[PDB]
């Protein structure tokens, strides 16, 4: 397993207000997994992949990734994890204004030793291989609401991440290019042995998925397994669960 | 219902407003000070004159001109802050008229309720400064300022004219804009070039000939073809205006060009130390191309006037020392005796040097650089002293040999001194050949000696053991004598002084902290004028630096939130920040030097007497004191970026 | 009718580097319509809205509401025009964070002459059948990322509109909410007649309309008319046509 979760909590307060967004969630992820997350929508999903990661903090609880736990942890050696790993997909498009596409997309990179050419060459794979291109000197002011979110997506895929945290990867996309998007997604995730976790609202995106979990006012409700089991029947099996929620 | 949403959002947005009233509350302390100066019943002597009459009239129309570009950019950066609203209240169903009247009365309350508290505000600066001059520089001007009643007509006129300008600008504003483009506006780019764009180069070589121009019609100022009134004013005008204008064209227009060939150059990687100092500078350089030269202009008029004030006092120091050449000088031999008796029961030793004098005329034309027009003199009849070489326990110079001494820089720019020459000694009946050596760093004799000011002359005792015998009587004084007195290091000076003023009952002696009282007297209004002058804006120019600060941090905080989520360490993002601040610190700060120089070394010698021991000193407390404040900058960047997430 | 369009064309560009997004459109909305405008990613549907509404200008063309022109008029009766009707929501989810939610959703109600307690009953009402009443003394920056979507849809019901242009209501929202906020504006629809427009990816939302028209390449291509036909059968016809494309 990589990571482990046991009896997290959560609260968002100004010391007058304490209000509860999260109370005892478990999750087991393994090692090569498509694990998503779906259900409600007031609930905590990006608070629950906030502490899940190290972007934030918690209130009561553990968690263990490779081994080792965030409790001593200080914010050094947590920053210096968080930039090795854990490729991000952010949910309100978080770009930089005073830069460029290309630039924002091989920032990343620039941290040990990569040369000219083979950043100008990987960049241009990745770029050809999502859509974005010939938008390589265009800042994100006069870029389009879904080539946003698609160099937000392409930002993660650059510097070979070993855990990668999605969040509504196909939000202003429409069909073709959502299924190209999940579509590689599954390819690294297949080839290469990295754990995607994923939040979404459409069933269809989640159909890719290799479990679904669902979460209601911060509880364990139901959690599908999937398995032997061919793409439709999931998904049959996903449309008659949220017409039951 | 209106009100009450400005109301409830003013109450959000309480930084924004804190950095406008703080730039209208000190423009107004500065002018007023500025006025208040000038309306004064002690300086009508200052008055009239041909000179003194023409620094006023440039004066008045220079620090109008700055406060209202000052006050301009601020509004203009007020404006452009917000510029949501307006579009949200364009789309709601308001017409264009009814936002400019709201922002009309808004901007009537806030500016006049800045002006009524700014004049309070000046006034207490004002009293402090005069406090400290007259108390921990001890200076005598007897001058006093007073509230008066003219100053505040001649504030209120001028910044109630300020106002249609205002109104003006945010009117144009409002007109030439779009109900979208008001929503991207304070995140849109300004380099709208984004090439390289050589007419740039252009404009910042019209930039530097404009500043070399103005410095070379600096340079020949006073002693030349402006001699009315009417003719110095223009003058001035013209030197002050194009070296702004020629720093203005130069910032701008480089900046944009060596910004461009180096990211242009990089295909773009942008590793994180760039990121923070490169493109910010990018975003915003138009903006930062006027904040700057108001920067340079503050500091250099600041540098100048500090630095002509030190002149003054250091020169009047030093010549009352000079014109002594000695603690105490004595006239004949008997009050000698008798003030060394009176001292002999005080318990203090004293030094007593003889050393006999022979006045005679000698020739320097040869050795001299300059012009025959600069007469001072008969060209081959300068009048000289000559003493031996035993009086002398610092050097002993040879036979045939001829040395100098006295210093007193004025002296080299009048009288030019060339290498060694030959020098003619022409007595009674003989002529006897000298040749110059050098030229030394001390007086031997008092003023009366001295002649015109010419220094005195050594030459080797062989050769004096003959010319004392001969002794040609005919330009000789009542008597050869120069006895002094020495005293040891700091003790009670003071008493000594006194007991020198109770025996010379006659003061036909010379002292040397009367002839300091006396320089320093003197010249107390010039010495005061200036003084006031550079430490008000050397105030102006700290506010204003720190103004900007706070500005530009707030500015781009958003960014900082972003760059340390991806995982870059607190401890990377300041190693950014260093570059930017070093760039922002060392660019106004030398072009500022570079001023202050062309501009000192154009108005000495009306002030006093030295000009290069005094302005080395000065400017190094400027530098050591913009430094600090540069580092408390990036301390308090340091603070902030802590704090970003 | 009311829209009448000619040859809309639009331009993006600095008289030098000049694109094209927009060639030759016409819409011909009747009083009382649900249409609904879908297809492709980079396409030109937002700069659609904001040029068939008075947000943006025409560079060749005509375009006539209730009659008179409104590309050539003047600021007055066009200011008129914007209080008495219109009513957009944007993508972006313009909002304004020195307030909160009540004065950000009454801000339209600050010009016209009603009493405090009307205003209030409006808004009370609009928080009570929108689904975000507890929301009231917070700012839209510590409040999510659907919440922010009813908000800004909500600030369009509340002056009694003519016109509705919507600009993706359903993006970030979970079947339930998108299933109410497409049956409240149905409703708003068929009582008190006002055309509404609607630009959406997701089929299902796009189901409750009466009419599709897409756009590809800024041209127009096809146009499905529904008619006397059930709801299932409509969303089979415009997947199917989906497909096609
Ligand atoms: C006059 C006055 C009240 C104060 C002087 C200072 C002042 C506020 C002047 C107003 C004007 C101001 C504010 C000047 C700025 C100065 C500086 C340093 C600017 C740096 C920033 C900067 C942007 C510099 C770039 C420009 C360049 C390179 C050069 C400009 C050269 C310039 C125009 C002035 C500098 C020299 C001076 C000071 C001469 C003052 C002359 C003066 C009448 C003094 C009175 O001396 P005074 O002893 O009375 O003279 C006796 O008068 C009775 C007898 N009959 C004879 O006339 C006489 O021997
Ligand atoms: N300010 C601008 N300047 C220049 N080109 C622009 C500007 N804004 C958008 N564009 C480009 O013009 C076209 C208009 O895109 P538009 O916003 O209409 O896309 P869309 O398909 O409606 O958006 P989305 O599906 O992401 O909501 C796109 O090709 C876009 O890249
Ligand atoms: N910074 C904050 N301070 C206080 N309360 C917050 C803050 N952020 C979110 N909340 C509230 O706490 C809960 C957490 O919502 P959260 O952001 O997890 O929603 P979500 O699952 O992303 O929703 P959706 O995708 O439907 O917009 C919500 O009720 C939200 O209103």
């Amino acid at each position: 397993v990589i990571l482990e979760a046991n009896k997290i909590r959560k609260s968002y307060g100004n010391k007058l207000n304490k209000q509860e967004v999260l109370k005892g969630i478990d999750i087991h992820i393994e090692k090569g997994e498509f694990v998503s997350i779906m259900g409600a929508s007031g609930s905590g999903k990006t608070t629950l992949l906030n502490v899940l990661s190290s972007i934030d903090q918690v209130s009561h609880g553990t968690i263990h990734i490779n081994g080792n736990d965030m409790t001593a942890m200080k914010e050094k050696q947590l920053a210096e994890f968080r930039k090795q790993h854990l490729g991000f997909i952010f949910q309100d498009y978080n770009l930089l204004d005073t830069l460029t596409v290309k630039e924002n997309i091989l920032l990343p990179l620039s941290i040990t030793k990569l040369s000219k050419k083979e950043a100008n060459r990987k960049f241009e794979e990745v770029a050809k291989e999502l859509g974005i291109y010939e938008l390589r000197d265009k800042y994100p002011n006069e870029i389009s609401g879904g080539q946003k979110q698609r160099t937000s997506a392409g930002r993660a895929f650059i510097h070979d991440p070993s855990i990668i945290f999605a969040d509504q990867p196909t939000g202003a996309l429409d069909s073709k290019s959502a299924s190209d998007l999940l579509n590689k997604l599954s390819q690294l995730n297949q080839k290469r042995n990295a754990t995607i976790i994923m939040v979404t609202h459409d069933p269809v995106a989640a159909s890719y998925c290799g479990r679904v979990i669902f979460i209601k006012d911060g509880q364990m409700y139901t959690q599908l397994n999937k398995g032997g089991q061919d793409r439709q029947t999931f998904f049959q099996d996903i449309m008659k669960t949220q017409g039951v929620l | 219902n209106i009100n009450q949403l400005i109301l409830r959002n003013l109450k959000k947005n309480l930084r924004n407003y804190y950095l406008y009233v703080f730039a209208l509350i000190f423009s107004v302390a500065l002018y007023f000070a500025f006025v208040t100066l000038q309306y004064d019943p002690a300086i009508n002597e200052v008055k009239a004159s041909i000179k003194g009459a023409a620094a006023i009239k440039t004066a008045s129309i220079l620090l109008v001109a700055v406060v209202a570009i000052f006050i301009l950019y601020a509004n203009t950066i007020f404006i452009k802050r917000r510029s949501k609203e307006i579009g949200l209240f364009q789309l709601i169903g308001m017409t264009k008229h009814k936002i400019f009247r709201i922002l009309s009365a808004e901007n009537v309350m806030l500016y006049f309720g800045s002006l009524a508290i700014g004049v309070a505000a000046g006034f207490s600066i004002s009293k402090l400064v005069l406090m400290i001059l007259f108390k921990i520089v001890d200076v005598k001007a007897d001058a006093k300022l007073h509230f008066s009643e003219q100053a505040l007509v001649q504030t209120v006129i001028v910044f109630c004219g300020i106002y249609l300008l205002i109104m003006i600008m945010n009117y144009t504003f409002i007109k030439k804009q779009s109900i979208l483009s008001l929503f991207k506006v304070t995140s849109s780019t300004e380099d709208k070039v984004k090439k390289i764009s050589f007419f740039q180069m252009l404009i910042g070589a019209l930039g530097i000939v404009l500043i070399l121009t103005g410095y070379y019609v600096s340079s020949e100022l006073f002693g030349g073809k402006f001699k009315t009134i009417n003719e110095l004013f223009v003058a001035m005008s013209f030197i002050l205006g194009s070296v702004i204008i020629g720093t203005f064209l130069f910032y701008k227009g480089s900046v944009t060009f060596i910004s461009n060939i180096i990211r242009k150059s990089k295909g773009g990687y942008l590793n994180i130390s760039e990121v923070l100092s490169l493109s910010s500078i990018m975003f915003r350089m138009k903006s930062n191309a006027l904040l700057l030269t108001i920067i340079t202009t503050v500091s250099a008029l600041a540098i100048g006037l500090l630095s002509l004030a030190y002149i003054s006092y250091y020169s009047s120091e030093k010549t009352a020392e000079q014109n002594v050449a000695a603690d105490f000088s004595f006239m004949n031999e008997k009050d000698a005796k008798l003030f060394e008796n009176k001292l002999r029961e005080s318990n203090i030793s004293f030094v007593k040097k003889a050393t006999p004098v022979l006045q005679a005329n000698v020739d320097i034309a040869n050795i001299m650089d300059g012009t025959p027009k600069e007469m001072q003199g008969d060209p081959g009849n300068m009048q000289l002293a000559v003493v031996s070489d035993k009086d002398v326990k610092g050097v002993d110079v040879a036979a045939g040999e001829a040395v100098f001494s006295g210093y007193t820089d004025l002296l080299q720019k009048i009288m030019v001194f060339k290498d060694s020459g030959v020098i003619k000694v022409k007595s009674k009946h003989e002529t006897q050949p000298l040749k110059y050596k050098g030229l030394r760093e001390e007086f031997l004799v008092s003023y009366t000696f001295t002649s015109g000011g010419m220094p005195a002359v050594i030459v080797d005792d062989s050769l004096f053991k003959q010319l004392d015998k001969d002794k040609d009587p005919r330009i000789q004084l009542a008597q050869s004598t120069f006895i002094g007195v020495n005293v040891k290091h700091d003790d009670q000076m003071e008493k000594a002084n006194e007991l020198f003023q109770q025996v010379n009952k006659k003061n036909e002696h010379l002292s040397r902290l009367d002839t300091s009282a006396a320089q320093k007297s003197l010249f107390g209004m010039v010495m005061f004028i200036v003084g006031f002058l550079g430490l008000t804006f050397l105030i102006t120019s700290g506010c204003i630096l720190y103004f900007k600060q706070m500005g530009e941090s707030e500015d781009e905080k958003p960014s900082y939130t972003i760059l340390r989520k991806l995982g870059f360490t607190q401890g990377d993002l300041i190693k950014g920040i260093r570059i930017k601040q070093m760039y922002n610190f060392g660019i106004p700060l030398v072009v500022g030097l570079f001023h202050s120089y062309f501009a000192v070394q154009s108005g000495w010698f009306l002030f006093g007497s030295e000009v290069w021991a005094p302005m080395i000193m000065v400017m190094v407390l400027y530098t050591a004191l913009y430094s600090i404040f540069g580092f408390l900058s990036v301390l308090y960047y340091k603070k902030v970026i802590k704090s970003s997430l």
